[PDB]
Protein backbone atom coordinates (compact mmCIF):
# COMPACT_ATOMS: atom_id res chain seq x y z
CA UNK A 1 0.00 0.00 0.00
CA UNK A 2 2.92 2.34 0.54
CA UNK A 3 4.17 1.35 -2.89
CA UNK A 4 0.73 1.74 -4.44
CA UNK A 5 0.52 5.22 -2.96
CA UNK A 6 4.01 6.03 -4.22
CA UNK A 7 2.95 4.73 -7.62
CA UNK A 8 -0.18 6.86 -7.60
CA UNK A 9 1.71 9.93 -6.45
CA UNK A 10 4.28 9.34 -9.17
CA UNK A 11 1.49 8.89 -11.69
CA UNK A 12 -0.19 12.14 -10.69
CA UNK A 13 3.17 13.82 -11.07
CA UNK A 14 3.48 12.31 -14.53
CA UNK A 15 0.02 13.57 -15.41
CA UNK A 16 0.99 17.04 -14.24
CA UNK A 17 4.26 17.05 -16.11
CA UNK A 18 3.06 15.94 -19.54
CA UNK A 19 0.05 18.20 -19.27
CA UNK A 20 2.27 21.16 -18.46
CA UNK A 21 4.72 20.31 -21.21
CA UNK A 22 1.83 20.34 -23.68
CA UNK A 23 0.67 23.57 -21.95
CA UNK A 24 -2.94 22.51 -22.19
CA UNK A 25 -5.79 24.11 -20.25
CA UNK A 26 -6.88 22.46 -17.04
CA UNK A 27 -10.58 22.03 -17.80
CA UNK A 28 -10.18 21.37 -21.52
CA UNK A 29 -9.82 17.60 -21.51
CA UNK A 30 -12.29 17.04 -18.72
CA UNK A 31 -14.87 18.97 -20.71
CA UNK A 32 -16.58 16.54 -23.11
CA UNK A 33 -17.74 19.46 -25.26
CA UNK A 34 -14.19 19.77 -26.53
CA UNK A 35 -14.28 16.24 -27.94
CA UNK A 36 -17.56 16.85 -29.72
CA UNK A 37 -17.60 17.06 -33.50
CA UNK A 38 -19.43 20.16 -34.68
CA UNK A 39 -18.74 19.36 -38.35
CA UNK A 40 -20.69 16.14 -38.31
CA UNK A 41 -23.05 15.64 -41.28
CA UNK A 42 -26.15 16.33 -39.00
CA UNK A 43 -28.96 13.98 -40.15
CA UNK A 44 -31.95 15.70 -41.71
CA UNK A 45 -35.31 14.69 -40.26
CA UNK A 46 -37.09 15.34 -43.55
CA UNK A 47 -35.41 12.30 -45.13
CA UNK A 48 -36.15 9.78 -42.37
CA UNK A 49 -39.94 9.21 -42.77
CA UNK A 50 -41.12 10.45 -39.38
CA UNK A 51 -44.74 10.62 -38.33
CA UNK A 52 -46.29 13.30 -36.10
CA UNK A 53 -45.01 12.49 -32.67
CA UNK A 54 -41.77 10.95 -33.92
CA UNK A 55 -39.57 13.99 -34.57
CA UNK A 56 -38.57 14.85 -30.95
CA UNK A 57 -37.55 11.25 -30.39
CA UNK A 58 -35.47 11.53 -33.57
CA UNK A 59 -33.82 14.66 -32.19
CA UNK A 60 -33.03 12.98 -28.89
CA UNK A 61 -31.22 10.05 -30.46
CA UNK A 62 -29.19 12.26 -32.77
CA UNK A 63 -28.14 14.29 -29.75
CA UNK A 64 -27.54 11.38 -27.39
CA UNK A 65 -25.58 9.55 -30.06
CA UNK A 66 -23.42 12.60 -30.69
CA UNK A 67 -23.04 13.15 -26.94
CA UNK A 68 -22.14 9.52 -26.30
CA UNK A 69 -19.61 9.72 -29.10
CA UNK A 70 -18.03 12.74 -27.46
CA UNK A 71 -17.85 11.10 -24.07
CA UNK A 72 -16.41 7.94 -25.64
CA UNK A 73 -13.94 10.16 -27.45
CA UNK A 74 -12.95 11.71 -24.14
CA UNK A 75 -12.42 8.22 -22.74
CA UNK A 76 -10.16 7.43 -25.68
CA UNK A 77 -8.14 10.54 -24.88
CA UNK A 78 -7.65 9.65 -21.24
CA UNK A 79 -6.94 5.99 -21.94
CA UNK A 80 -4.16 7.12 -24.24
CA UNK A 81 -3.01 9.74 -21.79
CA UNK A 82 -2.82 7.11 -19.05
CA UNK A 83 -0.37 4.94 -20.98
CA UNK A 84 1.66 8.04 -21.78
CA UNK A 85 1.97 8.93 -18.10
CA UNK A 86 2.37 5.34 -16.91
CA UNK A 87 5.39 5.12 -19.19
CA UNK A 88 6.92 8.19 -17.54
CA UNK A 89 5.76 7.03 -14.12
CA UNK A 90 8.13 4.09 -14.50
CA UNK A 91 11.11 6.43 -15.01
CA UNK A 92 10.36 8.87 -12.23
CA UNK A 93 12.04 10.46 -9.21
CA UNK A 94 10.09 9.17 -6.16
CA UNK A 95 11.53 11.70 -3.70
CA UNK A 96 8.41 12.65 -1.83
CA UNK A 97 8.17 14.11 1.67
CA UNK A 98 6.79 11.81 4.32
CA UNK A 99 3.65 12.22 6.39
CA UNK A 100 4.44 14.07 9.59
CA UNK A 101 3.68 11.67 12.42
CA UNK A 102 4.95 12.12 15.98
CA UNK A 103 8.25 10.40 16.58
CA UNK A 104 7.83 7.28 18.69
CA UNK A 105 10.80 5.08 19.54
CA UNK A 106 10.56 1.44 20.57
CA UNK A 107 10.34 1.54 24.35
CA UNK A 108 10.31 5.28 24.79
CA UNK A 109 7.53 7.82 25.12
CA UNK A 110 6.29 10.67 22.99
CA UNK A 111 7.07 14.22 24.07
CA UNK A 112 4.50 16.94 23.70
CA UNK A 113 7.17 19.13 22.16
CA UNK A 114 7.16 16.68 19.25
CA UNK A 115 3.41 16.21 19.10
CA UNK A 116 3.15 19.98 18.78
CA UNK A 117 5.72 20.46 16.03
CA UNK A 118 3.86 17.78 14.14
CA UNK A 119 0.65 19.75 14.61
CA UNK A 120 2.52 22.80 13.34
CA UNK A 121 3.21 20.89 10.13
CA UNK A 122 -0.48 20.16 9.70
CA UNK A 123 -1.48 23.78 10.23
CA UNK A 124 1.31 25.07 8.00
CA UNK A 125 -0.28 23.30 5.05
CA UNK A 126 -3.62 24.90 5.85
CA UNK A 127 -2.17 28.15 4.50
CA UNK A 128 -2.51 28.47 0.72
CA UNK A 129 0.52 28.35 -1.54
CA UNK A 130 -0.39 31.77 -2.96
CA UNK A 131 -2.65 34.07 -1.00
CA UNK A 132 -4.10 37.54 -0.95
CA UNK A 133 -2.36 39.69 1.64
CA UNK A 134 -5.71 40.82 3.03
CA UNK A 135 -4.76 43.41 5.66
CA UNK A 136 -6.42 43.52 9.03
CA UNK A 137 -6.07 46.95 10.57
CA UNK A 138 -4.32 46.40 13.92
CA UNK A 139 -5.48 48.25 16.99
CA UNK A 140 -2.01 49.81 17.13
CA UNK A 141 -2.85 51.85 14.03
CA UNK A 142 -6.65 51.85 14.14
CA UNK A 143 -6.54 53.87 17.36
CA UNK A 144 -3.69 56.12 16.18
CA UNK A 145 -6.03 57.21 13.37
CA UNK A 146 -9.23 57.15 15.42
CA UNK A 147 -8.08 59.58 18.08
CA UNK A 148 -6.37 61.75 15.45
CA UNK A 149 -9.91 62.18 14.15
CA UNK A 150 -11.12 62.55 17.73
CA UNK A 151 -8.55 65.27 18.44
CA UNK A 152 -10.11 67.23 15.57
CA UNK A 153 -13.51 66.31 16.98
CA UNK A 154 -14.85 63.65 14.59
CA UNK A 155 -15.26 61.22 17.49
CA UNK A 156 -18.92 60.66 16.60
CA UNK A 157 -18.03 59.50 13.08
CA UNK A 158 -14.83 57.89 14.37
CA UNK A 159 -16.12 54.49 13.26
CA UNK A 160 -16.25 55.25 9.54
CA UNK A 161 -12.92 57.08 9.36
CA UNK A 162 -11.07 53.86 10.21
CA UNK A 163 -12.98 51.55 7.86
CA UNK A 164 -12.04 53.54 4.77
CA UNK A 165 -8.38 53.13 5.69
CA UNK A 166 -9.01 49.41 6.13
CA UNK A 167 -10.85 49.11 2.81
CA UNK A 168 -8.39 51.16 0.78
CA UNK A 169 -5.67 48.63 1.55
CA UNK A 170 -8.14 45.76 1.28
CA UNK A 171 -9.15 46.82 -2.22
CA UNK A 172 -5.60 47.11 -3.56
CA UNK A 173 -4.46 44.07 -1.57
CA UNK A 174 -1.60 42.39 -3.33
CA UNK A 175 -0.98 38.65 -3.53
CA UNK A 176 2.01 36.99 -1.88
CA UNK A 177 3.36 33.63 -2.94
CA UNK A 178 5.99 32.48 -0.48
CA UNK A 179 5.82 35.47 1.79
CA UNK A 180 7.32 37.48 -1.06
CA UNK A 181 5.08 39.53 -3.32
CA UNK A 182 4.76 38.17 -6.81
CA UNK A 183 4.42 41.37 -8.78
CA UNK A 184 2.43 41.81 -11.94
CA UNK A 185 -0.13 39.23 -10.81
CA UNK A 186 -3.61 40.29 -11.86
CA UNK A 187 -6.44 38.01 -10.79
CA UNK A 188 -10.07 38.14 -11.84
CA UNK A 189 -12.18 37.43 -8.78
CA UNK A 190 -15.34 35.39 -8.42
CA UNK A 191 -17.56 38.43 -7.96
CA UNK A 192 -16.13 40.07 -11.07
CA UNK A 193 -16.47 36.89 -13.12
CA UNK A 194 -20.04 36.45 -11.95
CA UNK A 195 -20.75 39.97 -13.16
CA UNK A 196 -19.35 39.14 -16.59
CA UNK A 197 -21.74 36.18 -16.67
CA UNK A 198 -24.74 38.14 -15.45
CA UNK A 199 -24.38 40.85 -18.08
CA UNK A 200 -23.71 38.34 -20.81
CA UNK A 201 -26.85 36.48 -19.78
CA UNK A 202 -28.84 39.68 -19.96
CA UNK A 203 -27.60 40.64 -23.40
CA UNK A 204 -28.45 37.24 -24.86
CA UNK A 205 -31.78 37.02 -23.10
CA UNK A 206 -32.73 40.33 -24.62
CA UNK A 207 -31.88 38.90 -28.02
CA UNK A 208 -34.27 36.07 -27.31
CA UNK A 209 -36.86 38.61 -26.25
CA UNK A 210 -36.16 40.61 -29.40
CA UNK A 211 -36.29 37.48 -31.53
CA UNK A 212 -39.77 36.59 -30.37
CA UNK A 213 -40.82 40.23 -30.47
CA UNK A 214 -40.52 40.28 -34.24
CA UNK A 215 -42.19 36.93 -34.68
CA UNK A 216 -45.18 37.96 -32.61
CA UNK A 217 -45.52 41.41 -34.11
CA UNK A 218 -45.72 39.92 -37.59
CA UNK A 219 -47.34 36.61 -36.69
CA UNK A 220 -49.04 36.80 -33.28
CA UNK A 221 -50.88 33.50 -33.67
CA UNK A 222 -47.61 31.69 -32.87
CA UNK A 223 -48.36 32.25 -29.18
CA UNK A 224 -50.97 29.46 -29.26
CA UNK A 225 -48.59 26.58 -29.98
CA UNK A 226 -46.65 26.17 -26.71
CA UNK A 227 -42.90 25.97 -27.04
CA UNK A 228 -42.61 22.46 -25.66
CA UNK A 229 -45.40 21.10 -27.84
CA UNK A 230 -43.97 22.52 -31.03
CA UNK A 231 -41.77 19.82 -32.51
CA UNK A 232 -44.16 17.18 -31.27
CA UNK A 233 -46.23 18.45 -34.23
CA UNK A 234 -43.62 18.07 -36.97
CA UNK A 235 -43.10 15.24 -39.42
CA UNK A 236 -40.85 14.61 -42.37
CA UNK A 237 -43.36 15.84 -44.95
CA UNK A 238 -45.42 18.96 -44.49
CA UNK A 239 -48.62 17.00 -44.95
CA UNK A 240 -47.67 14.82 -42.02
CA UNK A 241 -47.68 17.64 -39.48
CA UNK A 242 -50.16 16.96 -36.71
CA UNK A 243 -53.41 18.88 -37.27
CA UNK A 244 -53.90 19.66 -33.58
CA UNK A 245 -52.99 23.30 -34.11
CA UNK A 246 -53.20 23.72 -37.89
CA UNK A 247 -56.83 24.76 -38.14
CA UNK A 248 -56.58 26.84 -35.00
CA UNK A 249 -53.49 28.68 -36.26
CA UNK A 250 -55.18 29.42 -39.57
CA UNK A 251 -58.16 31.06 -37.92
CA UNK A 252 -56.26 33.04 -35.29
CA UNK A 253 -54.11 34.35 -38.16
CA UNK A 254 -57.16 35.82 -39.88
CA UNK A 255 -57.61 38.40 -37.13
CA UNK A 256 -60.04 39.22 -34.37
CA UNK A 257 -63.12 39.44 -36.62
CA UNK B 1 -25.80 28.02 2.36
CA UNK B 2 -23.54 25.99 4.63
CA UNK B 3 -20.51 28.13 3.83
CA UNK B 4 -22.38 31.31 4.73
CA UNK B 5 -24.50 29.87 7.55
CA UNK B 6 -21.62 30.50 9.96
CA UNK B 7 -21.82 34.26 9.30
CA UNK B 8 -25.20 35.56 8.16
CA UNK B 9 -27.28 33.28 10.34
CA UNK B 10 -29.76 30.65 9.22
CA UNK B 11 -31.95 32.92 7.09
CA UNK B 12 -28.86 33.49 5.00
CA UNK B 13 -30.66 34.65 1.81
CA UNK B 14 -28.60 32.44 -0.47
CA UNK B 15 -30.21 34.00 -3.57
CA UNK B 16 -28.29 37.25 -3.04
CA UNK B 17 -24.94 35.48 -2.81
CA UNK B 18 -25.59 33.05 -5.63
CA UNK B 19 -26.28 35.89 -8.04
CA UNK B 20 -23.60 38.27 -6.77
CA UNK B 21 -20.95 36.49 -4.68
CA UNK B 22 -19.05 38.42 -2.08
CA UNK B 23 -15.83 40.08 -3.14
CA UNK B 24 -12.47 39.25 -1.50
CA UNK B 25 -12.97 42.42 0.56
CA UNK B 26 -16.36 41.29 1.82
CA UNK B 27 -14.98 37.86 2.68
CA UNK B 28 -12.45 39.79 4.77
CA UNK B 29 -15.00 41.92 6.58
CA UNK B 30 -17.12 38.88 7.39
CA UNK B 31 -14.05 37.25 8.85
CA UNK B 32 -13.35 40.25 11.06
CA UNK B 33 -16.93 40.71 12.20
CA UNK B 34 -16.98 37.30 13.85
CA UNK B 35 -13.33 37.07 14.93
CA UNK B 36 -13.96 38.24 18.49
CA UNK B 37 -16.47 35.45 19.00
CA UNK B 38 -14.09 33.08 17.20
CA UNK B 39 -11.06 33.81 19.36
CA UNK B 40 -13.23 33.50 22.45
CA UNK B 41 -14.83 30.25 21.30
CA UNK B 42 -11.39 28.74 20.74
CA UNK B 43 -10.25 29.89 24.17
CA UNK B 44 -13.32 28.37 25.77
CA UNK B 45 -12.69 25.13 23.86
CA UNK B 46 -8.96 24.95 24.58
CA UNK B 47 -9.72 25.35 28.27
CA UNK B 48 -12.11 22.39 28.19
CA UNK B 49 -10.13 20.22 25.78
CA UNK B 50 -9.38 16.77 27.13
CA UNK B 51 -5.58 17.05 27.06
CA UNK B 52 -2.85 19.63 26.37
CA UNK B 53 -2.30 18.08 22.97
CA UNK B 54 -5.85 18.88 21.92
CA UNK B 55 -5.72 22.29 23.58
CA UNK B 56 -2.78 23.30 21.40
CA UNK B 57 -4.48 21.81 18.38
CA UNK B 58 -7.64 23.86 18.70
CA UNK B 59 -5.66 27.06 19.06
CA UNK B 60 -3.18 26.33 16.26
CA UNK B 61 -6.08 25.55 13.96
CA UNK B 62 -7.85 28.74 14.95
CA UNK B 63 -4.62 30.75 14.66
CA UNK B 64 -4.59 29.73 11.01
CA UNK B 65 -8.33 29.86 10.42
CA UNK B 66 -8.91 33.30 11.94
CA UNK B 67 -6.24 34.96 9.80
CA UNK B 68 -8.09 36.28 6.72
CA UNK B 69 -4.98 36.00 4.59
CA UNK B 70 -5.34 32.20 4.79
CA UNK B 71 -8.72 32.06 3.04
CA UNK B 72 -8.04 30.06 -0.15
CA UNK B 73 -9.03 32.07 -3.20
CA UNK B 74 -9.25 29.75 -6.19
CA UNK B 75 -8.73 32.70 -8.52
CA UNK B 76 -5.52 33.65 -6.71
CA UNK B 77 -4.32 30.06 -6.40
CA UNK B 78 -5.22 28.73 -9.85
CA UNK B 79 -5.62 31.68 -12.23
CA UNK B 80 -5.91 29.57 -15.37
CA UNK B 81 -8.60 27.47 -13.73
CA UNK B 82 -10.92 30.29 -12.72
CA UNK B 83 -10.66 31.86 -16.15
CA UNK B 84 -11.60 28.51 -17.67
CA UNK B 85 -14.45 28.08 -15.25
CA UNK B 86 -15.58 31.45 -16.51
CA UNK B 87 -15.40 30.29 -20.11
CA UNK B 88 -17.63 27.34 -19.32
CA UNK B 89 -20.53 29.71 -18.78
CA UNK B 90 -19.41 32.20 -21.39
CA UNK B 91 -19.33 29.39 -23.93
CA UNK B 92 -22.75 28.13 -22.88
CA UNK B 93 -24.14 31.61 -23.52
CA UNK B 94 -22.22 31.97 -26.79
CA UNK B 95 -23.89 28.82 -28.05
CA UNK B 96 -27.24 30.45 -27.32
CA UNK B 97 -26.14 33.59 -29.12
CA UNK B 98 -25.07 31.73 -32.24
CA UNK B 99 -28.51 30.10 -32.25
CA UNK B 100 -30.15 33.53 -32.32
CA UNK B 101 -27.82 34.92 -34.96
CA UNK B 102 -28.74 32.01 -37.19
CA UNK B 103 -32.43 32.53 -36.55
CA UNK C 1 4.77 -4.75 17.86
CA UNK C 2 2.49 -1.78 17.20
CA UNK C 3 5.60 0.34 17.20
CA UNK C 4 7.06 -1.69 14.35
CA UNK C 5 3.90 -1.08 12.33
CA UNK C 6 3.70 2.58 13.25
CA UNK C 7 7.27 2.97 12.02
CA UNK C 8 6.20 1.97 8.53
CA UNK C 9 3.26 4.33 8.58
CA UNK C 10 5.90 6.93 9.39
CA UNK C 11 7.46 6.31 6.00
CA UNK C 12 4.28 6.92 3.98
CA UNK C 13 4.52 9.58 1.28
CA UNK C 14 2.76 12.85 1.93
CA UNK C 15 -0.26 12.48 -0.29
CA UNK C 16 -1.65 15.82 0.85
CA UNK C 17 0.97 17.59 -1.23
CA UNK C 18 -1.03 16.47 -4.28
CA UNK C 19 -4.44 17.71 -3.21
CA UNK C 20 -4.26 20.88 -5.28
CA UNK C 21 -6.43 21.47 -8.30
CA UNK C 22 -3.44 21.42 -10.61
CA UNK C 23 -3.19 17.72 -9.78
CA UNK C 24 -6.96 17.27 -9.80
CA UNK C 25 -7.43 18.42 -13.36
CA UNK C 26 -4.28 17.10 -14.92
CA UNK C 27 -5.00 13.58 -13.74
CA UNK C 28 -7.12 10.80 -15.15
CA UNK C 29 -10.49 10.70 -13.36
CA UNK C 30 -9.95 7.10 -12.30
CA UNK C 31 -6.37 7.59 -11.14
CA UNK C 32 -7.59 10.46 -9.02
CA UNK C 33 -10.30 8.38 -7.39
CA UNK C 34 -7.67 5.77 -6.63
CA UNK C 35 -5.49 8.47 -5.13
CA UNK C 36 -8.32 9.71 -2.94
CA UNK C 37 -9.01 6.13 -1.88
CA UNK C 38 -5.37 5.54 -1.03
CA UNK C 39 -5.47 8.62 1.16
CA UNK C 40 -8.63 7.44 2.91
CA UNK C 41 -6.91 4.11 3.46
CA UNK C 42 -3.96 5.62 5.30
CA UNK C 43 -6.33 7.21 7.75
CA UNK C 44 -7.88 3.82 8.26
CA UNK C 45 -4.51 2.22 8.95
CA UNK C 46 -3.21 5.06 11.07
CA UNK C 47 -6.27 5.47 13.25
CA UNK C 48 -6.18 1.79 14.18
CA UNK C 49 -2.46 1.45 14.84
CA UNK C 50 -2.74 4.30 17.34
CA UNK C 51 -5.69 2.64 19.06
CA UNK C 52 -3.45 1.62 21.94
CA UNK C 53 -6.37 1.18 24.33
CA UNK C 54 -7.21 -1.93 22.34
CA UNK C 55 -3.93 -3.66 23.06
CA UNK C 56 -4.90 -4.48 26.62
CA UNK C 57 -7.81 -6.61 25.47
CA UNK C 58 -5.76 -8.33 22.80
CA UNK C 59 -3.42 -9.46 25.54
CA UNK C 60 -6.35 -11.24 27.19
CA UNK C 61 -6.76 -13.38 24.10
CA UNK C 62 -3.24 -14.69 24.56
CA UNK C 63 -3.36 -15.29 28.35
CA UNK C 64 -5.98 -18.07 28.85
CA UNK C 65 -4.56 -20.51 26.31
CA UNK C 66 -1.06 -19.94 27.66
CA UNK C 67 -2.21 -20.36 31.24
CA UNK C 68 -3.84 -23.70 30.45
CA UNK C 69 -0.62 -25.06 29.00
CA UNK C 70 1.01 -24.17 32.29
CA UNK C 71 -1.62 -26.16 34.18
CA UNK C 72 0.06 -29.33 33.05
CA UNK C 73 -0.43 -32.51 35.01
CA UNK C 74 3.31 -33.19 34.79
CA UNK C 75 5.02 -29.88 35.59
CA UNK C 76 4.54 -26.18 34.78
CA UNK C 77 7.97 -26.05 33.11
CA UNK C 78 7.80 -29.29 31.19
CA UNK C 79 8.51 -29.37 27.47
CA UNK C 80 9.26 -31.78 24.69
CA UNK C 81 13.06 -31.67 24.83
CA UNK C 82 13.15 -32.57 28.51
CA UNK C 83 10.40 -35.17 28.23
CA UNK C 84 12.17 -36.78 25.28
CA UNK C 85 15.44 -36.76 27.16
CA UNK C 86 13.72 -38.48 30.05
CA UNK C 87 12.24 -41.08 27.74
CA UNK C 88 15.77 -42.01 26.71
CA UNK C 89 16.51 -42.67 30.37
CA UNK C 90 13.25 -44.55 30.78
CA UNK C 91 13.46 -46.67 27.65
CA UNK C 92 17.20 -47.38 27.58
CA UNK C 93 17.18 -48.70 31.11
CA UNK C 94 15.84 -52.10 32.11
CA UNK C 95 11.99 -52.19 31.95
Amino acid sequence: KKQATENLMKLLQAYKDIGDAKSEPLLKNHNPRTFEDRDYPVPDFRTQNLKAGDVPKFFDTVISTRASAAIASKDKFWAGRKTEAEAASAKASAAFPRVAVPEWKKGKTVSIENLNTVTDKYAAALVPKRKLALPVLPEGVKKAVEDFAASVGQAKNASEVSELLAKSLAEKAVVTEGGKVVEGFSYVSKAVAAKVIATRRAEVHERLLKLWAKRLLVSPELAIVPLNEFDAQLASKFEGISPKYQELLSAVAQGNK
Amino acid sequence: KEELKVIYGDNVDVKHFQASPRTPVQQLFDSLKNAAANKERAAKEAAAAASPYLAYAVTKKQEVQADPSNIPFDEVLYPQLSEELLELELSDIREDEIALEKA
Amino acid sequence: LSNERYQLLSQWPDFTTMYGKDFYYRAHPEDLKKFYDAADEYYKLYETVTEFDSLSALASQVVPNYAARRRSTVHPAIGSTVADGAFTNFLLSKQ
